[PDB]
């Protein structure tokens, strides 16, 4: 829940004492790259129906997935299907503008290990689903921003399965 | 800080945050290398705002400075010493935070059940910071004082 | 923070025709300051609690919420 | 479960009526009933006073308690000794029902199981009961202090 | 329990005991020993109650044992004054206790449906009751016949 | 939840194939035996407040925990030990009229197993008291309805168990 | 099915099967014949009622075949062949049930998030849908045009 | 009154008065006179007991007359004693009452704010009420001075 | 020093009257746990060397209490500190057959919290002693045969926190 | 039973258990069946085997119910069925557990001074049971009067 | 290095006539190494360890004995 602006001030009182010049540069280290992780923002917040529909019509439009048996067939499983798709493309933007993978743990990937597992859900389209839509950000908001941003997104990768 | 201000703000409506939100975010950032210059003032005068303003507050109060008061003793004395020690060393993670969000849950959230409990006038500790704004003002250069003096202006108004 | 909390309570002054199996049973999601009162209310009317480790993590922290 | 009503709850379980082996039970909650309720009267009446000088010498000036752990933070010190109100009021709600059974499950359910997840110091929670049972004890007195024994020393003893 | 009805009420509110109704412990604990001897003899008399109420159903009552009753056959009204002798069970504490509430767990909150079940009429087991009363009361002391009759006008009022 | 005719109706729909001949012959197979299983529901619906009675006349009625000394003597915990009698028949009738243990998947057995440890309450019991209610359930509706009810009430006594 | 709906508006109200209930699941079964017939007429003539029906889809609303658009081109309206035929299996699917909810389980209320995400108004889709239904009605009879039709009317509600 | 809470208890339940509560209301009543003669010892000496009580306000807690705090000056001491009127008036009410409740409706429910928006501190009051607490049941025999001393010590209660 | 045959004796002989008839079927419920239990103990008892091996290596070998500084640095700590964990599941394999946790009462919970913290070694961590101990035995002996073991697993933690 | 002598004789070594003691302790469980069949004649017909066993003990010795014997007196003899009575429930328990050790935790070590200080002779109660040994056989079967015949005469070591 | 108990063991062996009576509420100082066994004695003679007091314990130090 905390960022990288709060995780050396968290730091700081376990610790207890005031935070030194290293502890410094760690913070400042922030101040480099935050105004380019906001120019991110800008143009992720505009075409954010973008970015999910194509990857799905990459390769989960016509699909086994999608046809009869499958996860995809009703349309109510499509319902949450692509509902979980910009659920986990906002919480990329929220974690990419606090430097922190510490946000989307306990909104997104708290239950994820279990709730896909549960319903009959397969993982394995979804991670072939995110690994397209993390390079097709990386082309809409530059190379330069589109790097660390995908550290978080493949943070999210590390929870799902 | 103002990130997770904001973003829990965002989260609460459920949507991408404001164009309003990012001439915030923006200017944080560019203004960011001056805002850790008021936190290394604050480094070489943490034994020198301390050790004027538990007095000052002693003559502002000399309710304390009797026996029968709240700090009376060597080891009470250095009580609210070290609590004005504590409260100078939060509000200037909040410098360089920009907002209330590390100084209102570790500091201001539980206080007026604690210092009841403590038995320490809440109307002491309410006027101590304001003599610690006031030396907080002088060293700095006006403006970037005034924008670092809310946060003392903040702790003032949220004891009492 | 939030907790993950699970517990048992009947009711004692009725009989009652609907079903009230997720009303005798939980496995609910509770907020930490809600939590204060929340586990307070089971107790008057005596249901017992099992478990109830947290699912948003991060203990001890100091800030950060 | 309000020690008048266990003895009728057990003579119901047993299912024969009230026999002379537990009648006089009930004369033994009657023959202390009047010094109870005189003893309830003096900890209602120090209640709070009590836990600044329970904590006080407890732990309360132990430095791992202001540096970092669980408790040092101003948010997790009054939310701790709101319970020790809690803690010393279902102490009264024991002892004025003279029975254990309103105290094994209201501050007694899942706390075990809360405070290892919250990440408390079990003992050093104890190590807070313990000497804090001796101070009420002082007031009310030793001859009085003795139903306080048991019933102060079951919620730790459950604790642990 | 009567300390039952205090420290529930003053558990919902977040408060000690208000010495109002602390006297009203104090007052329960002078008046046990006037309680209990009168579920003492009530007690010497089980088995005496029992036999003319039964003697009061079914000569005002014949239907039961009559062909076309529930209690119909010296099986079913040797279990029918078993039964009567189970509300004879539950009174001998509610002279102990002091209220209403063990017979509020133990003897109503499930009687209209279960004798309903069990086709036997509501009015007639009302009667049982309201039949033993005469019965009781007069076989003990002439002042204490509002104490012990209190109860019973507990058990007449919830069946009918 | 899911009905016998919507089942057949499933089976198909996850194939995504037309309804055959022998997805008809199912449909066939529901509505041949259909006129006997609504006749037997007017029967248990009559008797539903007169046959729990004898349920617990062949088993629970003297026994050792209905004295004084043991479960079922509250007269609280009595009208449960009706109540859930009664909760048992009005869901296989349910089950009965549908054809399908799933809707005692979703309503009568979707936590009943845990919550029957924590109470402390006599699982074994109920178990003989459901297999008591067989056959004074198929003296009445007959012998021919009496056998497909079995099959039902052995799904909760197996699932109790 | 006509059965489990009934089962769930009987649920709720904790009530067994009414036998005002209990004739239309008694003559839905003795119907059933009459129903699987004209769904066969359904299953054996797919190709040819979706063929010439979408063509009635692209003479009211020509905007579908324009380039630029949703589905256009050989292979995108070869995708309205790929989707129109489930809803003309669905209603055989309604029809055999004898309600709703074949079409309430797989095709009704994720469309509104579907065909947002798809790109294509659903009014577009739904006058393709009633178009459909005047050129279902010339294969039925003129007693089935109406029932058969019926559960044509809840699909033209569900998208508009 | 006591009068009044067992009639809001019994409102509370839709309930007529229980006779476990008509002997609370009979007993209270004809032993009210006792009641009278103990509050016309307080009236009958409340210079009294307004005098050596402010006098060990100031020896158990001696700074609240120094500067800096808020009772220093003649005027503003003069509200202290202003105050400490103000209490001893309700407990005169509140012996004759029999339940606590003129003191709960006119001096405790904002006390825990409207102090600490005036600047006297809590635990100063308390010892203040305490103080007297040594002297009025001083002025009183033992016997009727412990159901005396049963009421003002809740109101310490309900400051700490 | 009781047993589950000794308990019911000892418990009905508190009010002293006879056998209870409900009471006795608790034994035949012993007598169902009982013929499971002694393939239960034989397979506790072979592999008692590495399952304390087994139970230390999942969260005690490598962290902050054997890291230099704490109590389990120095080899006569730690050798007594298994020898402290070796007595545990030796008492623990008698109380299957005992049937009830008072062998646990009257002997490893008579002084054992008292001792500990005299010593000061951490209490929590030695919950986590067992804990982890908890799920390798449940592993190695079946999933039945593990739960009534975990029964008297938390009766030592309980009783030592 | 023997668990508890399969434990104390591994834990005085040390040691886990002999799989030949694990075969002995599995071998008694399946054998548990066997004696609650045994118990189950005894507690069928315990108000039978007292009742003329006690008169056989005033055949054999008629000094004890002569004047100056000390079970004389009808009130004194009643309590002698009861004290026959009690060893019945010790053999009940000691059946289904197997062995002697709950005869062996209950009434079987002072008994040459249980009854010095009663002054009734110890050979009498040791005919008593020696009575009470020969009558419940008879209510067995052949073989299984054996296992119930090993601990008759255990009792008689004791007493004599 | 050593400890210090108090305890109380009953003996419902025999009779015993004589005075017992430091032999049932002893506090003894004990040593470190013989306490595990001296405990282990009394857990299966049915004692009650009452109190373990600690002042000749000087806890946690590793080394120096
Ligand atoms: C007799 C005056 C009335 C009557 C009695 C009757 N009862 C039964 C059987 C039962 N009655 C009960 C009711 C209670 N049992 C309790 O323990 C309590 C107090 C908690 C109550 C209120 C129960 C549980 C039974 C079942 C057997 C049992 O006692 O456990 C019968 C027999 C009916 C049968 O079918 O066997 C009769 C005749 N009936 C009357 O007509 C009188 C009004
Ligand atoms: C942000 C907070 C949040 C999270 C983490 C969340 C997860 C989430 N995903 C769900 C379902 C789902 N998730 C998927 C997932 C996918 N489709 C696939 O085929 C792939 C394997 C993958 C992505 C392409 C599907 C198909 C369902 C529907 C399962 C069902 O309803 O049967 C459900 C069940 C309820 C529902 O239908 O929505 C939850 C709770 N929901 C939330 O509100
Ligand atoms: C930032 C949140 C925070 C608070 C509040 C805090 C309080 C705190 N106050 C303490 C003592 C104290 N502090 C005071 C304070 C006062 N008495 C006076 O004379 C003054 C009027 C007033 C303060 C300005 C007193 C009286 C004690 C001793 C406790 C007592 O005996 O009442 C101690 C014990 C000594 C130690 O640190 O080991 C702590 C931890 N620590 C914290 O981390
Ligand atoms: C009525 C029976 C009952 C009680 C008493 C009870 C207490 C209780 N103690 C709590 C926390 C706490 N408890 C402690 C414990 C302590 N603090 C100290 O100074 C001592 C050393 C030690 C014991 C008093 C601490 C430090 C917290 C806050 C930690 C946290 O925020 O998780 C919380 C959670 C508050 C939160 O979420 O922050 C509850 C509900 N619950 C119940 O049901
Ligand atoms: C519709 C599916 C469904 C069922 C059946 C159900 C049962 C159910 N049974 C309950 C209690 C109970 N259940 C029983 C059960 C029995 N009596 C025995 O002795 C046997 C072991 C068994 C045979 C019927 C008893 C005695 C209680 C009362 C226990 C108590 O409240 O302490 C309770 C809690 C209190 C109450 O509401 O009555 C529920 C919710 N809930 C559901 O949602
Ligand atoms: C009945 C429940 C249901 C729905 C809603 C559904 C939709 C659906 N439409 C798809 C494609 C599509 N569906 C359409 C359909 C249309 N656009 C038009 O021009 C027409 C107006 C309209 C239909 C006649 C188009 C154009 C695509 C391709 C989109 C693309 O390639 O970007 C796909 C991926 C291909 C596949 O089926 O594997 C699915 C799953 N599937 C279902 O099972
Ligand atoms: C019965 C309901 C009731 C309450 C609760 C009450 C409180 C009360 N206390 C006051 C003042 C005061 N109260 C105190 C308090 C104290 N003096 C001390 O030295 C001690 C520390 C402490 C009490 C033992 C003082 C010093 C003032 C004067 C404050 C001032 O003038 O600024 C005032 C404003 C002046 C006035 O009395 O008109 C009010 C209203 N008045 C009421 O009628
Ligand atoms: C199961 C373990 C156990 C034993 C052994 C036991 C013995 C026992 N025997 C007693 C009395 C007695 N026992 C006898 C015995 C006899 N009178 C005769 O004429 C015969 C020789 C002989 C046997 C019939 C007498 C006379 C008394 C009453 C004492 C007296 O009035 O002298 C009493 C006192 C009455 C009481 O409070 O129960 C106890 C406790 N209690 C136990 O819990
Ligand atoms: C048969 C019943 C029984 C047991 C088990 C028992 C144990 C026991 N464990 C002890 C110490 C100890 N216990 C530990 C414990 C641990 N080390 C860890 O890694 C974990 C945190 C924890 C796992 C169990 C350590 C390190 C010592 C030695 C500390 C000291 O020397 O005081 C001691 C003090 C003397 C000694 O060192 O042996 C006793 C008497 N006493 C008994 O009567």
């Amino acid at each position: 829940m905390q960022d990288a602006i709060t995780s050396v001030i968290n730091s700081s009182d376990v610790q207890g004492k005031y935070l030194d010049a290293s502890a410094i540069q760690k913070l400042k280290a922030y101040f480099a790259t935050g105004e380019l992780r906001v120019r991110a923002a800008t143009t992720i917040s505009a075409n954010a129906a973008n970015i999910v529909k194509e990857a799905v019509a990459k390769s989960l439009l016509y699909s086994d997935i999608t046809r009869p048996g499958g996860n995809m067939y009703t349309t109510r499983r499509y319902a949450a299907c692509i509902r979980d798709l910009d659920y986990y493309l906002r919480y990329a933007t929220y974690a990419m503008l606090a430097g922190d993978p510490s946000i989307l743990d306990e909104r997104v990937l708290n239950g994820l290990k279990e709730t896909y597992n549960s319903l009959g859900v397969p993982i394995g389209a979804t991670v072939q689903a995110i690994q397209a839509m993390k390079e097709v950000t990386a082309g809409l908001v530059g190379a330069d921003a589109g790097k660390e941003m995908g550290i978080y997104f493949d943070y999210i990768c590390s929870g799902l399965s | 800080s103002i990130v997770t201000k904001s973003i829990v703000n965002a989260d609460a409506e459920a949507r991408y945050l404001s164009p309003g939100e990012l001439d915030r975010i923006k200017s944080f950032v560019t203004s960011g290398e001056r805002r850790v210059r008021i936190a290394e003032t604050m480094t070489g005068a943490r034994e020198r705002i301390i050790k004027e303003a538990g007095n000052q507050l002693f003559q502002k109060r000399p309710d304390v400075v009797s026996p029968g008061g709240n700090a009376y003793g060597e080891e009470m004395t250095a009580t609210c010493l070290r609590d004005l020690d504590y409260y100078l060393r939060l509000i200037t993670y909040g410098i360089v935070a920009g907002d209330v969000t590390p100084i209102e849950e570790i500091g201001v959230v539980g206080v007026r059940e604690m210092y009841k409990s403590l038995g320490t006038p809440i109307e002491a500790v309410a006027e101590g910071v304001r003599a610690m704004k006031s030396v907080a003002t002088s060293l700095l250069s006006g403006e970037d004082a005034a924008e670092a003096g809310a946060y003392f202006d903040y702790l003032i108004g949220a004891m009492s | 923070r939030s907790f993950k909390v699970t517990a048992c309570v009947p009711s004692q002054t009725r009989i009652r025709t609907q079903r009230e199996l997720q009303n005798t049973y939980f496995t609910k999601l509770v907020p930490y300051d809600n939590w204060f009162r929340e586990q307070q209310r089971i107790m008057k009317m005596g249901g017992k609690i099992v478990k109830v480790e947290l699912a948003t993590g991060k203990p001890g922290t100091n800030t950060g919420l």
